[PDB]
């Protein structure tokens, strides 16, 4: 029932493959770019620091 | 790689030694921080943060205050890491 | 009296310790991001000094409100809402030392 | 609010731009940066009113 | 010196390959690929292949555009690497340049170098033919025979491209 | 004397770019109820020279986060490519007569795009990166339709040699034959030159300055010169391709005058469009080109392939 | 064989070595694949032009067409890999073993 | 060689202009002047972090269509053959396959973004 | 001396180029910005004089501080001024920018933009009329015309 027969010490720790699918490793993989739209921006009316 | 209790004690003592406020000479496993070493509550919080960094497991607030003895830190670490 | 977040002083102390942990871990990231020339030890000492300034508080609600303000400041620092000027304002570098002995105050000016 | 003196006790200015800029985030959902510029234009915000 | 324009360009080609093969950040590897594509166009034009060379340059110029965008999106790094930012990349670059310089000088000096095949140091001008193509561009006439002679190649390539669009759509569905 | 010819092509083109800046400023001002620059020189003639001197006597700043090598290389590439593309053009006789001049111009235009992308990436600023990505999207939108339109029109020419366009349009302008392709081509040239309503890369209103936000003094002047030179060169290409001119071999000056006037008119149209219309969203630009221009271009390319065959009008290869 | 053939075959060898020696990113190895395709185009074009194999001057263009097909496939796979792992690093293609 | 000379001349002019721009002017470079531009306030993160491309599929399809652009450019010389029937059939076959690919991607919501 | 004459003429050329082409940055804080736009409007079009508004600080030569400068905005203004390449000139428009004006005694107002950035020309008024701002810009141009950088270099 192991992942590999005749397992070694390192492989023994390794878990067997998932039955259906691998778990999603979603962990802060996408970091949205943060932009200071203003104040100096022409479209910010000069005094708006829109953090987007 | 058996995570021996004495290795845990060595790591805790090393972390405590690195902290400047603790004087190296009077540091002991049974030396309670507040009275034996004279460090304050925020000092104890900082030492707990150092320990959690060294062992990689986060110590919650309730458990951390139950500390103030290096031996207590060692035993709590053993309990979390299932030593003996 | 209605509690803001804590019904007793011990709970407020727990919240204060949590905030102190957050600042203590954030300090090196602040030095890196804001390109501050202070050392990490210096910033953490400033954090302790700011915490110690209000160490005399004995009312749970005041402590809770102070923790709220500290959390807001920490959010500002974690983001880049505060600039290097705001972060370095805690260190009053430009301001000259003000003598506190009676004779120096007497010499310098009429201020009590 | 007047205290009967020659100087107002309290004067609170309700600026229409305040609530519109507050709702800017809700309006911007699902749009791009140029759409955000257009939405800032639509609500006609003069930040003297907003900041007072 | 103009007697060996081809050799100089080929050496530049090999240097560009040693650039994008040492694997700097995809941006500078794309720079290398663009330079190598331009130099290859130069070589093919010197041999009489103006259309082919220009086509390679045009296609790789567009291809490296999508590569650049993809890099800034997926193959991105906080400190992108240049050929002097890591000992491995610079090691690869220096080794590639040295290997070129080695074979280059070896073949130029020695009459007949033989690395894996036998190469003669005589300039490329020797091999060129003395015939005349008249009122024709042989490359153009051959490339135009894809529609008159290569109906089978047209069928295969068109199907391959349509199935490629389908394949990309399926591979990027992502369920 | 070929070096003299190269200088004759280069130097006058740069002066033309300089005075194009004045023309644009005045034309936009008059279309806006204003007077363009007039104080500096008679009728504003010396304004360009003052701008060039100011820019080249202004401190150039190298951004701390920038990659200096690409940061410097990009303006050089932009200006050199902008000057290079002028070489193959027949006015009436080309400086370099190539059998495949049109493909050369297409490849060179493709190469110039990397100047914008390299500048934006090297700047290491978020706005510059956004501008570079917009330039990537713009090329993706326009390149295919540009190539297909050029192929469809050149099918009547019978070659990619620019010079032979004059002979093909000896009796009539090709716009009469291919006016729809001409419209799509003009819009595509607007897109390629990053001109309004497709001025997305710079996009001052939306991006403070786009790719050149971190460029100052000489490098910015070089980017501006490349932009205007590309405008003029693309309009000249349109004039050659569609609005053909009479060429008397004994007197080339007549053809040169006609060609210059047509190119001036097309550049003035460029400024006119910049004044009139608002700016597109880059998603909208890509959608316009792919969903609207591309299918019509495919259909018209089929039509132009068939028409010489069904009308027995296949052009001579030579 | 003239030396230009030597240089172009050397370029192919270098690109092959680059592809077979990955470092971290997948994009770089796809670029090495494209470099190999460019080297093959140059070699084929030189041979076909020197030998005046007129009906073989189209083979480089078909080679380029299928090279671009391969490039598209590579990028479409890289996008999925990046989505599933957050980077294009080859070390993440480690679930399947042996 | 004329093309090489022209390219060299243009590149040398551009490089000379860059040199004159970086050496004629006076400079007072200090850290704050060379810092990145973020509309007055300081940047939060880097500009070298990943920037999601919402039009990736269109870019790959652009590569695949540039291939067809390459395949269609020989058409002007192809019209000079004697088998104009087969040439026309194959040219229309290629253009109809490109149209089919565009239609497939469009109908499958591939030309849309995100 | 011939060297002095050459230096004087080259300085004349440089000053003429710099004053003729003055590119203000698109920086407007408060009501005074509107009068600035009216200056850009057809009646007093500043483009005639060579003054063209350019957004990027690195592509601009003059900063016009139109409107009140709050303590919150001051660091951004200093950053924009620093990022602006030199030669750079600052014009303070309106009482609020000049010395704080109506909000001088406010906690959130910097009592003058001179405290944060060096100012070359002060345009009085609240709001200063567009003609007043144009007069200030022309005064700055004359100030540039009076500059003697190369002459001082030769004499030093
Ligand atoms: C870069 C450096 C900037 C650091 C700035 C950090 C801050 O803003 S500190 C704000 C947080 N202030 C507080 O939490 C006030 C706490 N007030 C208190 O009364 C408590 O500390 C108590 C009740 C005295 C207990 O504290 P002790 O455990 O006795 O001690
Ligand atoms: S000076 Fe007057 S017009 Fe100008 S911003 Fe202040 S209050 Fe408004």
């Amino acid at each position: 029932g192991g992942a590999v027969m005749y397992p070694t010490k390192e492989t023994a720790h390794w878990k067997p493959p998932p039955w259906n699918d691998v778990d999603p490793p979603k962990d802060t993989l996408v970091s949205n770019l943060t932009l200071n739209f203003g104040p100096q921006h022409p479209a910010a009316h000069g005094v708006l620091r829109l953090v987007m | 790689p058996p995570l021996t209790l004495e290795a845990i004690k060595d790591r805790v003592l090393y972390v405590l030694k690195l902290y400047d406020k603790i004087d190296p000479e009077k540091l002991s496993v049974n030396s309670h921080f507040m009275k034996d070493l004279g460090l304050d509550s925020l000092d104890q919080v900082e030492i707990i943060m150092a320990m959690e960094d060294e062992f990689g497991f986060e110590i919650p607030d309730i458990d951390a205050e139950k500390l103030m003895c290096p031996q207590e830190i060692v035993d709590y670490i053993a309990d979390k890491k299932d030593v003996y | 009296v209605k509690p803001i977040f804590s019904r007793d002083m011990n709970e407020a102390k727990r919240r204060v310790r949590e905030l102190y942990r957050a600042w203590y871990r954030e300090v090196p990231n602040t030095v890196h991001l804001f390109q501050l020339d202070i050392s990490v030890k210096q910033g953490r000492d400033k954090v302790r000094e700011m915490f110690m300034k209000n160490a005399h508080v004995t009312d749970p609600r005041v402590v809770d409100l102070l923790v709220i303000k500290g959390k807001m400041e920490l959010e500002e620092t974690i983001n880049v809402w505060k600039q290097r000027t705001h972060i370095m304002r805690f260190f009053h570098e430009t301001e000259a030392p003000r003598p506190t002995d009676f004779l120096s105050k007497f010499y310098v000016g009429h201020d009590p | 609010v007047s205290d009967g003196s020659s100087r107002p006790y309290r004067c609170k200015i309700k600026a229409p731009g305040f609530a519109h800029l507050a709702g800017l985030d809700k309006m911007s959902k699902g749009h791009m940066l140029a759409d955000v510029v257009a939405i800032i234009g639509t609500q006609d915000i003069v930040f003297g009113e907003v900041d007072r | 010196m103009t007697m060996y324009i081809a050799f100089i360009l080929s050496t530049i080609f090999v240097i560009g390959f040693v650039g994008f093969s040492s694997k700097p950040s995809p941006i500078y590897g794309g720079l290398g690929l663009i330079v190598s594509g331009g130099v290859g166009c130069g070589i093919v034009l010197n041999f009489g292949g103006s259309f082919l060379g220009l086509m390679v340059f045009l296609i790789y110029l567009g291809g490296m555009l999508v590569v650049f965008g993809y890099t800034t999106a997926m193959a991105t790094e906080m400190y992108p690497e240049v050929w002097v930012s890591n000992k491995t990349v610079f090691g690869a670059f220096v080794s590639g340049l040295m290997m070129e310089f080695c074979m280059v000088y070896y073949a130029l000096k020695e009459e007949e170098v033989e690395i894996i095949f036998k190469f003669n140091g005589l300039g490329d001008w020797v091999i060129y033919d003395t015939g005349d193509s008249g009122f024709f561009s042989e490359e153009a006439m051959g490339i135009a025979a894809l529609y008159s002679y290569g109906t089978w190649l047209v069928i295969v390539t068109g199907w391959s491209l349509l199935i490629g669009v389908v394949v990309i759509m399926e591979i990027t569905r992502g369920n | 004397m070929f070096m003299i010819n190269i200088l004759s092509l280069i130097i006058p083109i740069l002066l033309a770019v300089a005075f194009l800046t004045l023309v644009e400023r005045k034309v936009l001002g008059y279309m806006q109820l204003r007077k363009g620059p007039n104080v500096v020189g008679p009728y504003g003639l010396l304004q360009p020279i003052a701008d060039a001197l100011k820019l080249f006597t202004k401190e150039p700043l190298r951004p701390a986060t920038s990659s200096i090598s690409m940061f410097i290389i990009a303006p050089i590439l932009a200006l050199s490519l902008a000057l290079t593309m002028w070489v193959p053009l027949p006015m009436p006789y080309p400086l370099i007569n190539m059998n495949l001049g049109v493909l050369f111009m297409l490849a060179m235009s493709s190469l110039a795009v990397y100047s914008i992308l390299w500048s934006g990436w090297a700047s290491n600023s978020k706005y510059a990166l956004i501008g570079a990505l917009r330039a990537v999207a713009q090329t993706i939108s326009y390149e295919v339709t540009l190539a297909i339109i050029l192929l469809s029109v050149l099918l009547m020419n019978g070659s990619y040699t620019l010079s032979t366009l004059i002979t093909t349009q000896e009796h009539i302008w090709m716009i009469f034959t291919s006016w729809p392709l001409a419209m799509m081509w003009f819009i595509s040239t607007l897109a390629e030159t990053n001109r309004a309503p497709f001025d997305l890369t710079e996009g001052e209103s939306e991006l403070v300055s786009g790719f050149n936000v971190e460029y100052a003094a000489g490098p910015f002047a070089m980017f501006f010169m490349a932009e205007y030179a590309n405008i003029i060169m693309m309009n000249a290409f349109t004039a050659i391709l569609f609005l053909g001119a009479s060429h008397d071999p004994h007197t080339p000056e007549l053809y040169t005058i006609n060609f210059v006037l047509k190119t001036l008119a097309l550049t003035i149209t460029f400024l006119w469009i910049r004044a009139s219309y608002p700016r597109f969203r880059y998603d909208q630009l890509m959608h316009l080109l792919w969903k609207s221009f591309l299918p019509l271009t495919l259909a018209l390319c089929m039509w132009h392939i068939s028409l010489p065959i069904m009308t027995a009008s296949i052009p001579p290869q030579s | 064989m003239p030396l230009v053939y030597m240089n172009i075959i050397m370029a192919f060898a270098i690109a092959l070595a680059g592809l077979l020696m990955y470092r971290s990113h997948l994009m770089s190895s796809l670029l090495c694949l494209e470099g190999m395709m460019l080297s093959l185009f140059i070699m084929s074009t030189l041979i076909i032009l020197n030998t005046h194999f007129t009906l073989a001057n189209m083979m480089p263009i078909i080679l380029l067409v299928f090279a671009a097909c391969e490039a598209a496939l590579g990028l479409s796979l890289l996008v999925m890999v990046s989505n599933t792992y957050g980077t294009d690093y080859v070390q993440n293609l480690n679930l399947l073993q042996c | 060689m004329n093309i090489m000379l022209t390219l060299l001349t243009n590149v040398t002019l551009a490089s000379l202009l860059v040199l004159i721009a970086f050496w004629l002017p006076q400079l007072n470079a200090y850290s704050e002047k060379t810092s990145p531009y973020e509309c007055g306030f300081d940047p939060m993160g880097s500009a070298r972090l990943p920037f999601s491309m919402k039009f990736f599929l269109v870019a790959i399809t652009f590569l695949l269509f540039d291939l067809e652009i390459a395949l269609l450019l020989p058409l002007p010389w192809a019209s000079q053959t004697n088998n104009l029937k087969t040439m026309l059939t194959m040219a229309l076959f290629l253009l109809i396959l490109l149209a089919a690919s565009l239609a497939y991607e469009w109908t499958q919501k591939g030309l849309e973004w995100a | 001396s011939r060297g002095e004459y050459v230096v004087a003429k080259l300085d004349d050329l440089v000053n003429w180029a710099r004053r003729s082409s003055l590119w203000p940055m698109t920086f407007g804080l408060a009501c005074c910005a509107v009068e600035m736009m009216h200056m850009a409007a057809p009646r007093y079009d500043m483009d005639r004089f060579g003054v063209v508004f350019r957004a990027s600080p690195r592509q601009s030569d003059v900063m016009i501080v139109a409107g009140t400068l709050t303590n919150k905005m001051a660091p951004a203004l200093r950053k924009v001024y620093d990022q602006m390449p030199e030669p750079r000139y600052v014009v303070s428009m309106g009482s609020c920018a000049n010395g704080g004006g109506y909000y001088h005694y406010s906690y959130s107002v910097v009592r003058g933009c001179d405290r944060i950035v060096p100012v070359d020309i002060y345009v009085p008024g609240c709001p200063p009329t567009a003609e007043a701002l144009l007069y200030g810009i022309l005064q700055l141009q004359r100030k540039i015309k009076r500059e003697k950088r190369l002459r001082i270099w030769y004499r030093r």
